[PDB]
């Protein structure tokens, strides 16, 4: 596959930005697929590879490498700055037309510098036996992480461009391997049902929902850069991307880079004594969503051609939270470790699909919802 | 995200 | 099957003993055995089903339920006591003739009463949050463990019933599932390699190994229930059973059950101010044992009836440690963290058959030794 | 092990 | 003057004690005192000299020099280990002849080895720029001290021996001068009211009342080893000499010189995890005591040797606090910043009069008492 | 006495002006004394009495009260203004004929509003509690201090008009009394000595100094408006007045009275992003002066008319620091923690004499001296 | 010192 | 006050 950009200023920086992919119908076996992203405040590479004729039963061998560098900053480095990289190695077995099963081990690594200090943060920090100030931006940390990945993959609907009847199920999971300096365990788990309303099935009413959990073992936290996020068109429309549930509580402290011009939270050379609430989302360790969505004939397109497009009107419903937050130790301050915090909304949506994939177009509005949570009523996806 | 002030805005980059 | 018996004054106490089976060779599908034994310091009962055809491919599901509850007086109480109980409950998946699969969850109940104040399992109190005195025998301690065990088996050798060549490999393991007051993981694996030397396979060549890993996740340490043992007939003969590896070392404390009259180990009102070394065995979390048996035929049996009988001349090396030992903290005290302090023996054994069961009678002498270590030069067993 | 006193010995009871 | 004394046992050491005075009446000058202590556990020696007649004005110079070595062991070493040693010199000028003045200069060394920690002194340490562990007897401290003293003494009372009219007021003060390791400031009031009731002046009135307060300098505590204790028979009767006021609360920590059959205050071989509360008094930087004694008759003597003896009925009050106690760090113990927890205790009291001295017989009961303080109900002293 | 003056634009404002003394030679005993200066920033009331008889030993009663109130603007207020007033009551002493004493009591009160953000005072802020933004000039500050003065003069200079020998010593001293917002200590001594060089005492030799140190209590830091200034015709002559010392740094901030035809300092709409140096003296807490003065007859003025006039050739020397400036927190910047910055000039004086008081005239130059210090070669004052 | 900025200068109002 | 324990008794030292 194809594609480039670069830039002006758009927000973002450089961006050059890159999706290809290099394939066969049959005949020498390999697939491979790469992806770019080059900001001023971002480096990301992804190089990835499958074999799916690994041996002669069918069985599928894949493999990816991932760079992933984030500055939030331009010239003096000196402010929060999370550096990634890593590998994934994994076997997928097929055994029942339906399913399949996949098992592989990973590795990353893990860089922070000058990371703002907020509560969440560094209860974990404090939980892997780092102790970082909370009066000043001078901090690190450094980690190397091995993980055995596992999943299952159940995919009896009938037909697969657009689906009619039947379900897709997807679970997946990690587990620390004994060496990691982080020791956590993560389960994600996808279901999503179709159920014929007419003997033509041009009415259908989908099911669908996520639901993810995960922990520290032995008295650790969760890392945080393994946090679940919810909202977005992925999965609860109607928001901003990824902005619903925790959201970041900052001790008063010294910015490393600042400048009286712009905005600050919680610092200490804008009068900062007490620690103070934000927008500032930064995810939790378990998540559940779901999401009705009735399937309808088009409202005016001809039949011919509507073999491209779909129409829902749906409702979404979800919850992040973080299981670790002391709702004792913050009195006044919002309880994060609640699931009952369910942010609810309902729309219209247009699941097209462009010559090269599926798009969706959707309008919503979110009705039951929290302070800090940022709406997003009109949604644009691949 | 991360904050990046020199343009006033929160940068995504977990995914 | 079958067995009974009681007592009168054994060293140990009552003993009530039962080894019992009900069985079939074909039709209604159950096999069921029971195990009891009571003594006046010791109540263990355990009872075990296993349906060998749970489903038409041959699949096995097995189950047991056991107690064991240990008592170190007989009408006081108020001293060493440790009782536990639990449940497991396994699936057994054949693929290949050679290979089996076996994947299970099992729960264990453990409660701890008046332990002596020794370094290691204080240790691993500490580990679990735990801060007991030292200084008395007023302590206890109750947990609740779920894990999900695993293990695969190869047993290519070319005849079951006293094997000529190929081999028999057994790896089993454990890793407590969240939810579990204890949590840790464990691999034991057991190879034995069997090379036959004259064409007629009279004389052969066994190589055998013993390999065993285990430790506490996130900071926790692995529980002392769960250590390893070696010595005796099944692993290295010449020494007593379960004797090698780390000795406790315990800390001056008031014996609750005291009586001058008796022997005891850094007791308070014996005038004990230092820790003081012992002879008594505690195991460690890691173990490795090997074995090398030249078969030979037998120095003077017809061979008409040497169908029953075996004869071998071995050589037997083994070592447990225990991980977490401070080297530094004790410095005058030998260091149990260390793996190369090898125990090794030489012998002579003659592997018989019983009518219900082969025995192994064993004369061995153990040349590199270590002190506390208890020799055993007259070996018997099942 | 389990150590008893009054009979001078140890008593196993971990298997 | 005269004094000796050894010993064999009597809960102190060695106990070689010594009280001498080489003095006279007129002629050659000099003023010679020496007090000398010796036992297991201190050694203490003072020597002391005054020219009453420095020049023709009648003013007066005296110096002093003192060692006091403390161990609370000692052939171990090793344990809580106080060494102080020093030099006074000072001037003291008459002006009025009710009045004095005094000024002088002093330096102080002292040595601390293995303190068990404590909130109080290890926050005066961390003040003092010092971050021992608290986790271990393992530290040590060693600071030389200058300062320049003050004061000045009123003692219109119309007559010495046993007075009967008038006051008698002493302030003294010290400051650090610069150059020394601490920096502190310290003032001491002493007040003595006398009104005679009859004619007489049989019956009197006493009203006395002792005021200290001190700190430190720029950020530094005030050093531990100038606190104010109060209890005794000079202060507050009714009580334990020096027990009144803050007690020390103990971080959980390994002691240094630790046995089992002895009795310890948060030790980690006793199984402390959370800092405790003790009944071990350690002084504060604050104090304010006061005394109304009713001066009679004596109950059944003859008036002729009665200028010997005198007879009260007395009522004293008395608090000492810590001016830098964080009230809020610790929730749930006591507060010992606040001045309001007043000791109360009355008696009667006889003040007699050894061929060498004033002695005063005492018996009271405290009746506004807080926990920790310990009862002294019949006192004597010099 | 008498005076009076007003104004429309010699730099200054209005001005208003008055110095007034209502007073007697003897009888009806009262010493009155007024001064008043209002201008377009200022408005400065200061209201004296004395009473020279206070009792028949000759002890003196004086009391003041004061308002003293400064705009930096007018129309606008909402820029830097400090308002302050307050009261003195003093008791003085002769004791000796050379010597007084004097002891009192003071109340002062100061409210600030929309002070420009620098370190020194915003370290003083910080210690008292306070925590200002340092990006704005939005903030306030309001104390009310109470204090006890005291003081000792020594004054064995045998003729008063025009010193020929002998000294004139003063030290004076502040302590903040418990219930003051302020917490502080203070001491400011003036010593001169007069040394006669011939018979007739037409030649003489003075040496001089000033010394002043202070600093706040527990941790408090002194209060900026009780800083020590250094400069002028008091002090070290051919510097401007009070200029010598620690200067200014400004943090970068919006200014709150801005106009671009204007001059400011790190004012962020001049895009300031950094902290900058600057000339505006601040004064610190410790300050030390000296002077030796050659006093000499006139060089060409006649003898019996010269009992009014004097001259001398001089070196004046002088240093102001802050003790508690950090010098690691700054690197780049001066050290104003320094006393080693002594500045030093040399020059000649005409101490005349007008009708109504002495007046000294005087040409100096700085030789030693550094950067930010303003020069002011041509003195004149009372 | 008062700086005032609408002249260019500091005033004195401290003593 | 320093505590000795091999008395369990705590010792004044610092008059």
């Amino acid at each position: 596959s194809f594609n480039f950009g670069i830039g002006y200023g758009t927000e973002s920086g450089v961006s050059f930005q890159a999706g290809v992919q290099q394939d066969n119908w049959l005949g020498t076996g390999y697939a491979v697929g790469i992806n770019g992203t080059k900001n001023d405040y971002q480096t990301y590479a992804e190089l990835s590879v499958t074999n799916p004729y690994f041996t002669v039963d069918g069985v599928s061998l894949g493999g990816r490498l991932f760079y992933n560098d984030f500055q939030a900053d331009d010239a003096d480095l000196s402010d929060y700055t999370n550096k990634s990289y890593g590998t994934d190695v994994t076997l997928g077995f097929p055994i029942n037309e339906y399913n399949s099963l996949r098992a592989g081990l990973g590795y990353v690594h893990n860089s922070l510098s000058n990371m703002q200090p907020q509560v969440a943060m560094w209860r974990y920090l404090y939980s892997m036996g780092e102790h970082p100030s909370t009066s000043d931006q001078d901090n690190s940390f450094k980690t190397d992480d091995f993980t055995f990945n596992y999943g299952w993959t159940y995919n009896k609907l009938d037909r697969g461009y657009f689906p009619t009847d039947g379900s897709r199920v997807n679970l997946t999971g990690k587990v620390t391997i004994p060496g990691s300096d982080n020791e956590y365990y993560k389960v994600t788990l996808d279901t999503a049902t179709y159920v014929p309303i007419d003997d033509d099935h041009k009415w259908v009413v989908l099911g669908r929902t996520r639901w993810g959990y995960g922990d520290g073992l032995g008295g650790k936290e969760m890392p945080f850069y393994e946090n679940f996020y919810a909202g977005g068109s992925s999965t609860v429309r109607g928001f901003q991307s990824n902005t619903i549930g925790p959201k970041a509580v900052y001790f008063p402290h010294q910015a490393s880079n600042y400048d009286p011009d712009y905005d600050y939270e919680c610092a200490t050379q804008d009068g900062a004594k007490d620690l103070c609430k934000s927008d500032d989302a930064v995810g939790g360790n378990a998540m559940a969503v779901a999401s009705l969505e009735f399937i309808t004939p088009t409202p005016f397109i001809s039949d011919k051609y509507a073999n491209s497009v779909r129409t829902s009107f749906f409702w979404d419903m979800g919850t992040v939270w973080d299981t670790n937050w002391d709702s004792s130790q913050y009195s006044g301050y919002p309880d994060y470790s609640d699931p009952s915090n369910i942010r609810m909304s309902a729309g219209i949506a247009l699941q097209w699909m462009s010559p090269l994939g599926p798009l969706v177009f959707s309008y919503a509005q979110p009705f039951k919802k929290y302070d800090g949570d940022k709406a997003e009523q009109f949604q644009f996806n691949i | 995200f991360g904050t990046i002030h020199k343009r006033r805005f929160r940068y995504w980059f977990c995914g």
